[PDB]
Parts: structure tokens; sequence; C-alpha cells
């Protein structure tokens, strides 16, 4: 959509050069072997590697020199939004399933409210491993009809 | 004996009650033919006034 | 003044009568409950509307209800 | 939000939220309650003072160090 | 029946002609809906059966492929309005009367067997028309007979792999 | 009975609450003493007449003051280098430097520059001199007098309409559709053809000669013979100068599309055709319903027969006709929703497709009209939801509407409310997170780490409309498509030329900042809807207060029992939603103003680069553009922007004053007034004077209303001052 | 090119269709839906003295009951279509 790749972005190169020039301005103030100078020299390399990696991944830059993210579902940009999205969904489902399974276990007690303050660690440690298979567990429970009260 | 047997589980049908469509345990029922709300029910959840006991009529209680 | 109404879900525990700071309510005999009594509101012209009576009713919903209405000197709590 | 508003609205909102939680058997045994009348006042003034004092602090410190 | 091992819906007992207990969506629960759907299905079957040879015959006779007006509008509107004016549920699906001078309604069992055969052939013709319509999209400007000839060139397979996976 | 005479309860009140509540409850006809349905309807009729009387008077003042103290004749000659004048200034407090500083335009004294855009509208519709404005003012005065006379006459006992006349819904719809909407548009087309177009082509048509001038050389011949194409031949040339005959055509009904090259507004021959088509459609649509002539539809049977056979909607629409007809708050709620939607649409369309000559080059006028009509829409929407809640409280009858769509609405209110909560939380969480991430990333000196997301879907829509700034090549942007070939020879060239001109506001270019601000707007809309819908659905009662319907629409609270019941009435849900409405409209107007000012300055890259983090908004928009406004008066002197600085400070003061009513509550002030009353009573030479009504503090509900009024007034005045000062300090 | 005076034979065809083929259908729906009502009563019997149906205009001597109202309703359709053909052509 009028976007150019990072590796061929003159404004991207200008941003990198300007940041490096600004960083090197403070390097001249200290002795070359001093600890502040050693710490500063490690910052320039980090900037260089970051810019190289951004160029190497085929990110798209506009007229500003800043990368843009395409989330329409293009197969060449699945790492921007699609790939991290499924990971977040899996992790959030794990957390939710563990939290839901803990409450059901203690609901049958005489005083279920007491277990919400003093957490039963031996009981909680067993349920934690069970969240690994939460997609299959939820898929099977939905079909059987036990998901909704 | 008039009313549901004590110890049973009952469902509340009163519209304005905090425990509408909830299940409670019968504590006692009054055998006096003049009492208007003899059935005494006890609930696990307290209402907004921190009370878990209330009296209901015969037609406000459904036996589950 | 305000309007105070008493309904038949009363159990006659006498808390509202003790909570009134203006002597509006009183208890009368009534064979409709175990306590054989029910509350009454004969002097509603002295009610100020502080609703201390409703904070004392223990039923699922209040057996004593206060509805605010035309306000006078007595119901405004004015001393000047 | 705490200074301008009241307690009944939030209790009713929490009622709807609790219904949606009950629908999926994730209803906590400790019934959620909105903050009391006195607590809602105390929360508002704390944030008010914190925000004002922090704004003035940052403004003064950034201005006077530079010049 | 439609697929063995599946319980049939209560409203499809296998007594109706052409019935095979097919309703994965359950769109025929209401009796009035079932009568309307029966009539609509019959009309669709008859029209498709009347139409398909009129599409095929051109290409076979070499006159071309399948790819006054006021009189036509008047006639069709009048015919459809007059059909809609009928009130009997049974006469709408089968009008009989003088419309069948050949008298093929004399025998009851033969009548029912004819009804089943007509329903089956109507479903087949409807599927054939859907096939024609989808075929025209894949190969524009090519009639079905030319497609059959191209299949005769390579009688191996229904050439969907050339389309589904380009 | 002394005051108010319509309420006995308030008349007996011995305190100052009597006056306040007499003022506040004056127009609530349903709560007055000894009211009836007939009396209520007749009062509403008379009130509507009185309202129509005031609109015609307000319009006449503008015309009279422009004609008497304006420079309309001078502005017409050179529209692009003259400042419109609203009225004159006569203030005895003025100093000598202020008298000379405000003397602008061709006037000989202090004047006010008009930002309402009436000069352009009147110029476009055919007025050219002051005598026309005077005649218009006289006619509007006559109309106002006629409205007042009609109202008085229909308030008389002999001419009082009956209740059954007002409930005749089928006859009213026929007359309002065909007569009010169709004939009016037809008459406006007749005006445009007869007067407006010949005036735009250099010919003067007035009352004394319009019966001797043919609007078209061929007259009415082509219309009856069916040769309607002769009315579109020889259209206006692209070199035409507005108001002069150079390059003018002879067509009266065209479908060119695009903009006039000189005025940058829609062609005058397109408006005539558009209004003709609209008038014909509305005239045809007005014969649907049944009247005394034995043909048509009945709305009662139309609703009753739309019931899905599956039973997934209950009984369907049964009983809704009487529910709508017998309830007046239901009628008012439906009018306000449509009015708000079309007001928003007007605001969105008037800035991108200007209709008036020489209004696209007036930068202050165009920014004021968008902010004016967008703030009104929010208030109308809040009113629609408030009157829906009032209807649910008052007019709803559960037995009549059993198991229809309304009962099923009330049945599952918990599911609707809990989902708007999820949508609002999701939007707010993620929008704030992205904004803060960008803020931190740029604060640490590494702007290349920002999360910038291109709004691909809106860009695709723009490309499908014919914009070629993205290269998607879809639909109208594709020359080989079926869509392009259909209209290539009717309207496509002009529209395509106009849309690809990047100097106007037709489908501007968008980026990540537009994405973020659009999602902020969506969050605001969802949250305001959530508050209003929760109030409306919980108006009848909830678990905390099952019998809320017995206490009316507005009441203070239900005491401190059961944990506390502040702000529990349905009136308090409306009062909370006004803050969110103001916040959302503020976001919308901030976005519009910054984008357009950056476009006008020629440095559109500044918005494209700074809008993505929250420090850019505060530094490059508010701090940067308020430099000229606060310099209205300084220790050295003053200029013509001093009034806007004074308005700025005045709005700040009122907004800050509203906080006192919103935060501090009643019990403190009554205890203060006790001591004040004692002190007055025990003072020599001053206790000879006595009050007649005892002083008391403001009621619980009244204070919320007062604080809200202060808050809103300060908000509006401050933003108006800032907007006008910033936009007119650079472009005039 | 047939002119404006001849193409308006569409009015004749519309009147023919209104009286002979579409007459029965229109009368059935009119009686099925009936007069508009407010609170279970028609507009005239509820008090509105200007909502009484006109029966003098409905009195017709036609064998099937064709009326001037139906004449106007069915002839208005013919003129609209006639001008649609005259306008769509000659572009
Ligand atoms: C594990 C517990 C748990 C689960 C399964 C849910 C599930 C749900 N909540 Mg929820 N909620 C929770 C805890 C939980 N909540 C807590 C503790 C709070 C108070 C902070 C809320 C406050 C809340 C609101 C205000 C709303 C929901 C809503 C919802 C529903 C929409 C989906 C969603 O994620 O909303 C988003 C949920 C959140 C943003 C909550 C934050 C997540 C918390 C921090 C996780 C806490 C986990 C806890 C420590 C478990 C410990 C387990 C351990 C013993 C092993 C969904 C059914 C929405 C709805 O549909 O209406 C009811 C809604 O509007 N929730
Ligand atoms: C309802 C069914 C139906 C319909 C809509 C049509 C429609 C058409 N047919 Mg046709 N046709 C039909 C049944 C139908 N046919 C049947 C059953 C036969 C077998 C006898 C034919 C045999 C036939 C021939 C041999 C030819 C047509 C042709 C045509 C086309 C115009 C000229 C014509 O003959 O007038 C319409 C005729 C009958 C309705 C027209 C699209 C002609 C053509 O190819 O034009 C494109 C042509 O040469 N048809
Ligand atoms: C707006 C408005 C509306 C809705 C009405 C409505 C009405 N007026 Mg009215 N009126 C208005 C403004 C309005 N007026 C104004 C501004 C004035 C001042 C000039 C009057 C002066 C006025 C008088 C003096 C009278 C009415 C009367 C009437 C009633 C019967 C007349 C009628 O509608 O039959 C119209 C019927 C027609 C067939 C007209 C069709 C139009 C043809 C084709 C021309 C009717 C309720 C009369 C009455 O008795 O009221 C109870 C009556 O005597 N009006
Ligand atoms: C031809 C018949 C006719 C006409 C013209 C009217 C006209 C009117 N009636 Mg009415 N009425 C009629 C028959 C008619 N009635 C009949 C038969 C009945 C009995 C069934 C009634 C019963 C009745 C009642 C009970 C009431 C009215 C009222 C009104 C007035 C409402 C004002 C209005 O709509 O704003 C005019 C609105 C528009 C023209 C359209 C606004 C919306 C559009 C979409 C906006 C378009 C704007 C456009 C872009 C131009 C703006 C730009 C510009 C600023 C430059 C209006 C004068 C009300 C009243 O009393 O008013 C005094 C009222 O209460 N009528
Ligand atoms: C077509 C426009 C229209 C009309 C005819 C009405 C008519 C009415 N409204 Mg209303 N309203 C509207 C738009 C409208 N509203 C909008 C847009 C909003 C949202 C801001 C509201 C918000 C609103 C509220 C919150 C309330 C009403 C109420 C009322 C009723 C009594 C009015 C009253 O006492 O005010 C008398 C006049 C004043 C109080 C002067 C106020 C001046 C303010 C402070 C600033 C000027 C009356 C039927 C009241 C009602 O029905 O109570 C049961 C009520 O409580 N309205
Ligand atoms: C800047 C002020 C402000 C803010 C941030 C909010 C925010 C919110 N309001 Mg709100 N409101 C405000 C002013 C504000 N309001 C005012 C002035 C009024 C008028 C009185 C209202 C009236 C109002 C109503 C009537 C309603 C809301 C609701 C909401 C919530 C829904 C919006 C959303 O998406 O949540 C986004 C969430 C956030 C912005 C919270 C972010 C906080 C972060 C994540 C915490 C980070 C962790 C923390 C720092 C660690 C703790 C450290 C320790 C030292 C404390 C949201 C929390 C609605 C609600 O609650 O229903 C859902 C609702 O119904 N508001
Ligand atoms: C929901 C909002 C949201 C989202 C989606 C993200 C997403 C991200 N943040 Mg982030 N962030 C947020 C809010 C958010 N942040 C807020 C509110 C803060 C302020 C406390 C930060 C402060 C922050 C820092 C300081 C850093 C990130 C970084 C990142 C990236 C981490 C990549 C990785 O490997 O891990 C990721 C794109 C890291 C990065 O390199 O981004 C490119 C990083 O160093 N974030
Ligand atoms: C900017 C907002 C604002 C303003 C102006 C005020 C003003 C005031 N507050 Mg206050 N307050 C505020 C916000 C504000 N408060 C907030 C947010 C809170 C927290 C809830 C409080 C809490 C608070 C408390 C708790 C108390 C006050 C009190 C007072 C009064 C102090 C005594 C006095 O007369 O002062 C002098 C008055 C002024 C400075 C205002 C007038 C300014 C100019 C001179 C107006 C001149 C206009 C002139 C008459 C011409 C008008 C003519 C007309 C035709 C237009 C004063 C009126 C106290 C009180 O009751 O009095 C003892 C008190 O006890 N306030
Ligand atoms: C396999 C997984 C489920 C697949 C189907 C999911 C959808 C549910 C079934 C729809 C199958 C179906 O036809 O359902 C029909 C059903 C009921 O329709 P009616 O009540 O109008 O008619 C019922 C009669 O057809 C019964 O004979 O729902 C609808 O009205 C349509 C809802 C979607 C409307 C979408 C368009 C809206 C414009
Ligand atoms: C053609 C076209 C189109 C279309 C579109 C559309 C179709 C849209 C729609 C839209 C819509 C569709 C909207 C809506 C809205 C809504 C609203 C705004 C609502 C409101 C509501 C309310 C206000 C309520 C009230 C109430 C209540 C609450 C209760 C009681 C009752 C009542 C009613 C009163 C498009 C553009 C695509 C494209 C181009 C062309
Ligand atoms: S409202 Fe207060 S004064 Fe009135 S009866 Fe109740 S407790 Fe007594
Ligand atoms: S009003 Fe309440 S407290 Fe008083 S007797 Fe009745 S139930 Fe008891």
């Amino acid at each position: 959509s009028g976007l150019t790749p990072c590796k061929d972005s003159k404004q991207f190169a200008k941003r990198e050069k300007q940041q490096i020039k600004k960083l090197e301005s403070s390097l001249k103030l200290y002795a070359p072997e001093s600890a502040p100078a050693l710490a500063l020299n490690a910052q320039i390399e980090k900037t260089k590697r970051r810019f190289d990696n951004y160029g190497k991944y085929g990110l798209l830059c506009g007229s500003d020199g800043l990368p843009h993210l395409i989330v329409n579902g293009d197969q060449r940009h699945w790492g921007e939004f699609i790939t991290p999205g499924i990971l977040f969904l899996y992790i959030a489902g794990w957390i939710g399933w563990v939290g839901r399974s803990y409450l059901i276990a203690i609901s049958g007690e005489k005083k279920p409210a007491m277990k919400e303050i003093i957490i039963d660690v031996p009981l909680a440690s067993r349920i934690i491993f069970r969240g690994f298979i939460w997609p299959v567990a939820a898929y099977r429970e939905f079909l059987n009809g036990d998901l909704i009260a | 004996p008039i009313g549901p047997k004590r110890g049973s589980k009952v469902k509340i049908l009163r519209r304005e009650s905090y425990w509408f469509k909830n299940v409670g345990s019968v504590v006692a029922v009054d055998q006096d033919p003049k009492t208007r709300y003899p059935v005494v029910v006890r609930f696990a959840k307290v209402n907004y006034a921190n009370i878990s006991t209330n009296n209901y009529a015969l037609d406000e209680v459904e036996e589950v | 003044s305000h309007s105070v109404k008493i309904y038949d879900t009363c159990i006659g525990c006498t808390q509202c009568v003790r909570a009134c700071p203006t002597d509006v309510l009183e208890m009368i005999p009534w064979d409709g409950c175990k306590a054989k009594q029910i509350a009454s509101a004969p002097r509603t012209e002295d009610c100020v509307g502080c609703k201390r009576c409703e904070s004392a009713c223990p039923t699922d919903f209040l057996s004593v209800r206060v509805y605010l209405w035309h306000e006078t000197t007595r119901s405004m709590g004015l001393a000047y | 939000m705490f200074l301008f508003s009241g307690r009944g609205y939030w209790q009713e909102l929490i009622e709807s939220i609790v219904w949606a939680h009950n629908k999926l058997k994730v209803a906590p045994a400790t019934q959620p309650r909105a903050l009391s009348i006195i607590q809602g006042r105390a929360v508002g003034v704390t944030h008010y003072l914190l925000g004002g004092i922090a704004t003035t602090w940052a403004f003064f410190l950034a201005r006077i160090i530079a010049v | 029946h439609w697929m063995p091992g599946e319980p049939r819906p209560a409203y499809l007992d296998g007594s109706a002609p052409g019935d095979f207990g097919f309703d994965p969506l359950g769109l025929g629960e209401v009796p009035a809906n079932l009568e309307r759907y029966k009539e609509s299905e019959l009309i669709h079957c008859r029209w498709a059966m009347l139409a398909v040879p009129g599409i095929l015959v051109p290409e076979a006779l070499g006159y071309g492929n399948w790819v006054i007006l006021a009189i036509e509008f008047l006639a069709i509107a009048f015919v459809e309005h007059q059909r809609s004016m009928e009130k009997d549920p049974e006469k709408k699906k089968y009008p009989g009367g003088a419309f069948d001078p050949l008298g093929y309604s004399k025998d009851p069992k033969k009548l029912e067997e004819l009804k089943v055969k007509e329903i089956k052939n109507g479903r087949l013709a409807l599927l054939a028309f859907v096939g024609f319509c989808v075929q025209q999209s894949a190969y524009p400007g090519t009639g079905p007979l030319e497609n059959l000839a191209t299949h005769l060139a390579d009688p191996w397979h229904n050439n969907i792999g050339d389309i589904v996976i380009p | 009975l002394r005051f108010p005479r319509f309420s006995q309860g308030l008349a007996q009140d011995p305190t100052t609450r009597r006056i306040w509540f007499g003022i506040a409850t004056a127009h609530d006809f349903e709560s007055h003493d000894d009211i009836t349905e007939e009396r209520l309807y007749q009062n509403i009729f008379a009130s509507h007449f009185g309202q129509l009387a005031i609109i015609f008077l307000w319009t006449s003042g503008n015309l009279f003051h422009v004609a008497w103290q304006g420079n309309f004749e001078t502005w017409v000659q050179d529209p692009l280098h003259v400042r419109p004048i609203a009225h004159a200034i006569w203030d005895p407090h003025f100093g000598q430097p202020a008298v000379e500083a405000f003397t602008r335009g061709g006037a000989l004294g202090p004047v006010n520059i008009a930002y309402s855009g009436v000069y352009q509208w009147w110029y476009t519709i055919g007025l050219r001199t002051n005598e026309d404005l005077y005649t218009g003012a006289l006619f509007l005065l006559f109309l106002s007098a006629l409205s007042l006379i009609g109202g008085w006459l229909h308030l008389q006992p002999k001419w009082k309409p009956r209740v059954s006349w007002f409930k005749n819904a089928e006859s009213r719809l026929n007359h309002h559709l065909s007569g009010l909407f169709g004939v009016s548009s037809l008459a406006w087309t007749g005006h445009l053809v007869h007067v407006a177009i010949p005036a735009s082509r250099g010919e003067y048509v007035r009352w004394n000669n319009f019966l001797n001038v043919l609007p078209h050389p061929q007259g009415l011949g082509p219309l009856f013979t069916g040769q309607w194409n002769l009315y579109a031949q020889n259209p206006d040339s692209s070199s035409h100068l507005f108001g002069t005959s150079q390059g003018s055509g002879t067509a009266i009904l065209t479908l060119l599309g695009g903009f006039h090259p000189q005025t940058q507004s829609l062609w005058l021959t397109d408006m005539a055709h558009h209004h003709l088509a609209i008038a014909i459609l509305f005239l045809i649509a007005g014969h649907m319903y049944r009247t005394n002539f034995g043909i048509g539809h009945s709305i009662k049977d139309l609703l009753e027969a739309h019931i899905p056979p599956g039973g997934r909607l209950g009984r369907g629409h049964k009983g809704l006709y009487d529910t709508i007809n017998n309830s007046i708050h239901f009628q008012l709620g439906l009018a306000l929703a449509s009015l708000g939607v079309i007001t928003s649409l007007v605001a969105q369309h008037m800035y991108s497709l200007p209709a008036y000559a020489f209004i696209a080059q007036d930068f202050t006028t165009q920014a004021a009209l968008y902010t004016h009509h967008q703030y009104i829409a929010g208030f109308i929407m809040t009113g629609a939801f408030a009157h829906g809640a009032i209807f649910f409280i008052r007019d709803y009858n559960p037995e009549q509407n059993e198991d229809n769509v309304l009962a099923r609405m009330l049945d599952h209110k918990e599911a609707i409310i809990s989902h708007l909560s999820w949508a609002s939380l999701f939007l707010g969480f993620h929008t704030l997170g992205l904004y803060v991430h960008n803020d931190v990333m740029l604060a640490f000196g590494t702007p290349e780490k920002q999360i910038l997301i291109e709004p691909i879907f809106a860009q695709w829509i723009q490309s499908a409309h014919g914009k070629t700034s993205y290269g998607f090549d879809v639909l109208l942007s594709s020359t080989s498509g079926p869509a392009f070939n259909a209209g290539r020879s009717i309207w496509l060239p002009g529209w395509l030329n106009a849309i690809n001109e990047n100097s106007n506001s037709l489908f501007l270019t968008i980026g990540p900042g537009d994405f973020l601000v659009h999602h902020a707007i969506a969050l605001g809309l969802h949250t305001t809807t959530l508050i209003l819908v929760k109030g409306a659905l919980d108006a009848r009662g909830s678990k905390l207060m099952p019998d809320k319907k017995d206490f009316g629409y507005s009441f203070p609270c239900d005491g401190p029992g059961r944990g506390g019941t502040c702000d529990i009435s349905a009136w308090d849900a409306f009062y909370l939603a006004v803050f969110w409405m103001l916040n959302t409209i503020g976001w919308v107007t901030f976005y519009w103003h910054w984008k357009h000012i950056t476009l006008w300055q020629g440095n559109v890259s500044q918005f494209n680069e700074s809008s993505t983090y929250l420090m850019g908004w505060l530094r490059d928009y508010l701090w940067l553009n308020s430099s000229q406004l606060i310099n209205g008066y300084n220790p050295f002197g003053m200029n013509s922007l001093s009034v806007w600085a004074w308005m700025f400070l005045f709005g700040h003061l009122v907004w800050a004053t509203g906080f006192m009513f919103l935060i501090s509550w009643r019990g403190y002030w009554q205890e203060l007034i006790e001591t004040l009353a004692w002190a007055h009573e025990r003072t020599p030479l001053a206790n000879l004077i006595r009050w007649k009504d005892k002083p008391v503090a403001l009621s619980i509900v009244q204070a919320r209303l007062v604080g809200l009024a202060h808050f809103s007034v300060g908000y509006i005045f401050t933003y108006a001052a800032f907007l006008i000062a910033s936009t007119s300090g650079k472009f005039g | 090119l047939s002119p404006s005076i001849v193409i308006s034979l569409s009015t004749g065809l519309s009147l023919f269709l209104g009286r002979f083929v579409f007459f029965n259908f229109q009368r059935e729906n009119v009686a099925k839906q009936g007069l508009p009502e407010q609170n279970g009563k028609t507009h005239f019997e509820a008090g509105d003295d200007r909502a009484k149906e006109y029966v003098s205009l409905l009195k017709s001597n036609d064998p099937i009951g064709f009326n001037i109202v139906d004449v106007l309703a069915w002839g208005s359709i013919g003129h609209i279509v006639a001008y649609y053909i005259l306008a769509t052509s000659s572009n």
C-alpha cells in the first residue's frame, strides 16, 4: 500500500546514522578505557544490530522511516500479528482454565469461601499441569454439555 | 403436617426476593392455620443486608 | 408530609419502632404471625424521612416502606 | 470517577457481571461488593492529591535542573 | 434412506413420495411450511426438467450454445396468478382435471410409482442444471457438450485439480 | 395557591425550594394538578406553535442586522478578500485602544466578524443586495405573527381538537410524507431553476419580472413530450466565473458530479436534479396508508403479521401499535434518535462535499460549523435514551406487551449489559496500552520501536471509491472492471478528478494515527451506550431495589441501608453519561481540528509523525496553537483577540466552579446556613428586615444538575474560544 | 418513433389489468387488513368526526364494483411507466 521495504529506506538509514552520531557525541567526553566509555560503546553495537535485524526481516517502512504492521492476514506478515496471537490465546486459555478448575474443586466444601484466601497449594499444584491440554479439555466438555450451567 | 418436609431443598418463586430462582434448605414450617408465611428457609449466600434466613408462603416455594 | 406504609410480611421484631427518632411508629396486636403483633404508622405528619426504620427491617425486602412527598417545616427539620 | 459518582450504579453493574460469571461456573464464593460510601470518598481524594503533587513535582524538577 | 444409522425426524415417516428423511437443518417442522416446500419443489423439478433439453439440444444440432416480451410477461403473470388462486392443498401439488387427457391417473399404485419416479428425475435434473451453471463459470463461452467432448479426449478424471489447485 | 399555580405540593412549601422547583417542573405537563389526556395534547400543540414562533423571529434578526450593519454588498464583489460582518458593537465600558482595534472591515466602528457562514449561503441561493435581506426579514416577521395567532386560535374552546385527532397515525404519515417532504422539495427545485441559477449566470430575476422570463429557451415543451434530455444540454463550462455570464451554459438539470473549478462547491444544476428526484420519490411514497378512500395499508395489521413461524422472537410484533400510539415518550425517543443520526451525517457531509460558494476557502467558518453540529448530536442522543428510560418507567404495561420483542428485551437485560462491558474493557485496555507503549518507546529515544498499524480496511474502501494513492487497483480504481464501464460516461470523470485532488477534504489520506484515534472514538461510543442502556434497562428495578418503579424517574437515593444506595435512580444514569458524551465529542473535534489545521498549513507530515504518541498531542497541538490566543492582552497592549482570551478564562472559571457542586454534598451547607440565619437574626439595625421564605440548601438532585450545567458551559465556551482564536489568528 | 400521445396506451393496459385480472386479489387484501384501529376501535367510532369513510364516492353502478378511486389508482401507475419509457429512451 505504497510502503517500501526497510532495507531500501533512505529515511531508515538516516535515522540510524543520526542515532549513531548522537550516541558518539557523548563518547568523546570520557577516556577510551574508562567504564562509562565501555558502557557507551556497548550501546552503539546494540543499535547497529537492531537496525540490521529490522532490515533483515522484510518490515515495511513509509515516508517517515518507521516500520508499519500489516494485520490483514497476508501470508508474508504472519509473524507480525497472527503468530503471536495464537500464543497469547493459548496462554490466556491456560490461565482461565486453571482458574475455572480450581473454583469447581472447592465448591463442594462446607465453607468454600475459606479456600479463596488461604490457597490450598497441594491442590493447586495438581491442577496447574492440567492446563496444558486445555483446548482438548474444553472441546470435549462443550460437546458433552458440561461447559454451561 | 402442613407444608414441605423439613430438610428438603426448595426453589424460591418470589419475584422481589434476593434468592429468586435459588435453592434453599427448609428449617421449620409452622402448623398454625393463621400464619401467612410459615415456611422458614435458609440460604448459603447472604443478601445485601447480611441475612441468610427468610420466611415464605406455601405457594412461593417449589419442591425440587 | 411523607408516607409510611406497613405490609403483611411483618414478623413483629420491634426494631423499626426502636429506631425511629421522632416517635412515628407503634406496635399493635395482630394474629398473623408467631409474635402476634404488627407495626403501625399513625403519626406520619412527624416523619422526617431519615429512613432509619428501613435499615432495621430483617425481611428479604422491607416490610416498612417510606415514600417521600410534600415537605413541610416539620419534615425539613427547621428550627428557625 | 470516584468523586462524582455514587454506589448504586456500580453495584448493579457488578450484579450483571456476576450473572455473566455464574453462567460459566466461575462464580467466586466471596461475593463481590462495590466500595462503601466512605471508602469511595477516600479513594478519590488520595488519587487527586497524588496526581496534583506529582505533576507539580515533575514540572518543578524538570524546569529547574535545565536552567 | 438418506444415510443409514441416523434417526429420522418425526415429520418424515417414509410414507410421502420421494421421502428419504433428509433434513439436516430442520426447515420443515411447521406443516404449512412443509406444504409450501412440497409445492415449490414440484414446480422447480418440472421447470428444470422442461428446461434442460432446451439448453442441450442447440449444441447437439449445431445451432450454438446456451450462452413478444409484453405477451410473455402477460401470459406468465396470468398463469402464475391463476395457479396461486387455487385453494386446495392437494390440488396445488397435482391439479389433475383436464390437464391429463391421457388418463394415467386411473391406476393408484402406478400413480404413486410415477410420482416417485418424477420426483427422483426432478432432483436429478435440478442437480444437472446446477452443474451446467457452475461449469459455465470455470470455462467461459464453452457449452456443456464441448466439455463432455474434452472429457472424452481424456476420460480419466473430473478435471477439478486443474482448477482447485492452480 | 400562590406559586406555582399548577402544583399544590410546592405552593405549601415554606422554604426557597418552592421557587426552584416551580421553575424546574414548569414544562412537565403530566405531573401537574388535575391533568387529562385531552388537556395534555392541547398544551403540547400550543407549545409547538410557540416554538415555531421563535425560530422565525431569530432568523429575522440575523438578516436585519446583516443588512443594516454588514458589508454584504462589498463582500459580494470580492468574496475572497473581504471579512463578513455580523453586527455592530456599542459598549460604554470600551477604552480608546479597543475601539480602534475592533474597527475592521469596511465599517466605521467596532464590528463582529461572522463565522456562521450566512454570507455564502445567501450568496449561493440568489440574494445580491440589502433590499432582498430587508424583504426576507419582513416576511419572517409576518410568519412569526401568523404562528402566534394560530396557536392562540387553537387554544380557544371552540377550536380545540379532540384526543382521537392526535392518534390518527395513518392520516398524518400520508400528509407529512407527500406534503411536507415532497411539495417542499419540489418548490425548492422550482426556486433553484427560476431564481438561483439565472442569478449565478448573471441574470436578475425577481417578483416583478419572473412571469416574463423563460428559465429554459424551450420552455415546458420538452417536459410533456418526454424529451427530458434537452434539459441537460450545453452545461456550464469549466472556465465559468460565478456571478457573471462569461462561460455560462443553458442547462438546468445535469448529473456532472465533482466540484466547480472556481468556487470549489457542488454544481448548482446538480442540486436542482437531486431535489427533483427526492421530491418525486417522496410524493410517490405518500400513498401507502389507508384513509377515508377505502384503499391502503393499516399499520396495526402490518405489525401483527410479522411473526417468525419458528417462534424464536416470541409473539413477534403483536401489540406494538397501541404501545407506540398510547405512549408519547416512545414517540419522542424515536424522533430524537433519527434526528441525532442525521445531524451527525450533516456534520460529516458538509465539510467534505461543500455546497456553498467560497466556503471551502473560509477556514474558520468551516471549522465552526463542524464543531457546532457535532456537539448538538450528542445531546440529542442522550435525550433519546433518557426518554426511552422515562417510557419504560411510566408508559410500559407488562400485560399488553407480553412475550413480544419488548418483553424479551426486558427478559435478558443481563446478557446485553455484560457484553458491552467486555467490548468497552477490551477497547480501552488495548488502546491505552498501545498509546503508552509508543510514549515510552519515543521517550527512551528510539522511535523505530513503535507499534504502528496501517488501517488497511479503510484504505481498501478508499481505493474502491477511486483513490489512487495506495495502488490497490480494485473496482472504480480498476479501468477494466464492470463498475468502471457502467458509469464512465455519466458521472465518473468529475468524481474521479475531484477525489484525486489532494488540496481538498474529500477522502483524505490516513495512517496509523487515524487508526488509533478511530479506536478511541469507538471506545467512547461503546461506553456511553453502555451507561445509557444500563440505566434504561434497570430503570424498572434491580436486585438492590426491586420496586424502583414506584419512586418515579428521579429521586435522590434509598437511604444508607443495605451498604449504601447513592446514585441509584435512572435519572443518575443520564447524569453520568453526559461526561462521557462530552469526552467523546472532544476527542472527535480535537482529531478533526488538528488534522485540518496541519493540512491547511502545508506541513501534513507533522500530524503524520506526532499523532502516534500522547506527548505529541499535548505539545504540538495544545501548547503550540495557544500562543496567539493568550497574547490577546499583555502588559504592553492588546489586539482584536482579547475577547477570545477573556472567553478562554471565563470558561476555565465556570468549569472549575462546577467541581464544587459535583464534589461537596448537602449536609455541610445546611449546617452553615443554620449559623448564618442565627447571625442575621441577632444583629442590630439589620433584624428589622425579615425573609418571607426560609433559606435552605439546594436539594440532592438539584446540585447534580447545577454542577453538570456549570461543567458543560465551561467546556463548550473554552473549546469554542480556543478553536476560533487559533484558526482565525493565522487565516483570518 | 411513436410519440407521447400513443405510448400512453400503457394507461389502457394498466386499467385493463386492474379491472379484469388483479381486481379480486386487491379486494381480498383490503378486507383482510381492514380499517385502522386505535385501542380496538376504528378512528371514526373513537371520536374523530373527520375520519368517516366516504360511501357516496364508493357507490358505483359497475357490475363488479369498480370505482373512481380504483380508476385513479390504476391509471396513475400507467402514466408513471409511460414517462419512464419516454425518459429512458432518447438519451
Ligand atoms: C480465573 C478467573 C476468572 C475467569 C475465568 C474470568 C472470566 C471472565 N470474566 Mg472476569 N474477573 C476476574 C476473574 C476471572 N474472570 C477477576 C478476579 C476480576 C476482578 C478484577 C474480574 C473482572 C471482570 C470484569 C469487570 C468483567 C469480567 C468478564 C469476564 C468474561 C469475559 C472474558 C474475559 O476474560 O473478561 C476479561 C476479564 C478480565 C479483564 C479480568 C482480569 C483477569 C484476572 C486478573 C485474572 C485473575 C485470575 C485469578 C488470580 C485466578 C487464580 C487461580 C489460582 C487459584 C490457581 C469471562 C467469562 C467480563 C464479562 O463478560 O462480564 C462479566 C467483564 O466485563 N471479569
Ligand atoms: C400537507 C399537510 C401538512 C403539512 C405541511 C403539515 C405541516 C406541519 N405539521 Mg401537521 N398535520 C397534518 C398535515 C400537515 N402538517 C395532518 C393531516 C394532521 C392530522 C393527522 C397533522 C397533525 C399535526 C400535529 C398534531 C402537529 C403537526 C405539526 C406540524 C408542523 C411541524 C413542523 C415540522 O415538521 O418541521 C418542518 C420539518 C421539515 C420540513 C423536515 C425536517 C427534517 C428533514 C429531513 C431535514 C431537511 C433539512 C434540509 C437539509 C434543509 C435544511 C438546510 C437549511 C437550514 C438551509 C408542520 C408545520 C406539529 C406542530 O404543531 O407544529 C407547529 C404538531 O404538533 N401536524
Ligand atoms: C482519566 C479518568 C478515567 C479513566 C481512566 C476511566 C476509566 C474507565 N471508566 Mg470511567 N469515568 C470517569 C473518568 C475515567 N474513567 C469520569 C470522570 C466519569 C464521570 C463520573 C466516569 C464514569 C464512568 C462510568 C459511568 C463507567 C466508567 C467505566 C470505566 C471503565 C471502562 C473503560 C475501559 O475500557 O476500561 C479500561 C481500563 C482502564 C483504563 C484501567 C487501566 C488501569 C491499569 C491497567 C492498571 C495497571 C496496573 C496498576 C498500575 C498496578 C497497581 C500499582 C499500585 C501502586 C496501585 C474504565 C476503567 C465503566 C465501567 O467500569 O464499566 C466497564 C462505566 O460504566 N466510567
Ligand atoms: C473555581 C471554583 C470555585 C469557586 C469560585 C469557589 C468559591 C467559593 N468557595 Mg469553594 N470549592 C470549590 C471550588 C470553588 N469554590 C471546590 C472544587 C471545592 C471542593 C468540594 C470547594 C469547597 C468549598 C468549601 C468547603 C467551602 C467553599 C467556600 C467558598 C466561598 C468562599 C467565601 C467567598 O465568598 O469567597 C469569595 C467569593 C469569590 C472569590 C467568588 C466571586 C468572584 C468574583 C468577585 C465574582 C464577582 C461577580 C459580581 C457579583 C458581578 C456579577 C453580577 C451578575 C449580574 C453577573 C467562595 C464563594 C466556603 C463558603 O461557603 O464560604 C465561606 C466553604 O466553606 N468552597
Ligand atoms: C445503502 C448503503 C449502505 C447502507 C448502510 C446502512 C443500512 C446503515 C445502517 C445503519 C443503522 C441501522 C443505524 C442504526 C442506529 C440505531 C440507533 C441510533 C438506535 C437507537 C436506539 C434508541 C434511542 C432507543 C430508544 C428506546 C429505548 C432505549 C427503550 C424504549 C424504546 C425506545 C425506542 C424509545 C452502506 C453505507 C453500507 C454502503 C453505501 C450504500
Ligand atoms: S423515616 Fe425516620 S422518622 Fe419516619 S418513620 Fe422511619 S425512622 Fe421514623
Ligand atoms: S417493620 Fe420491620 S423491624 Fe418493624 S416489626 Fe415489621 S419487620 Fe420488624
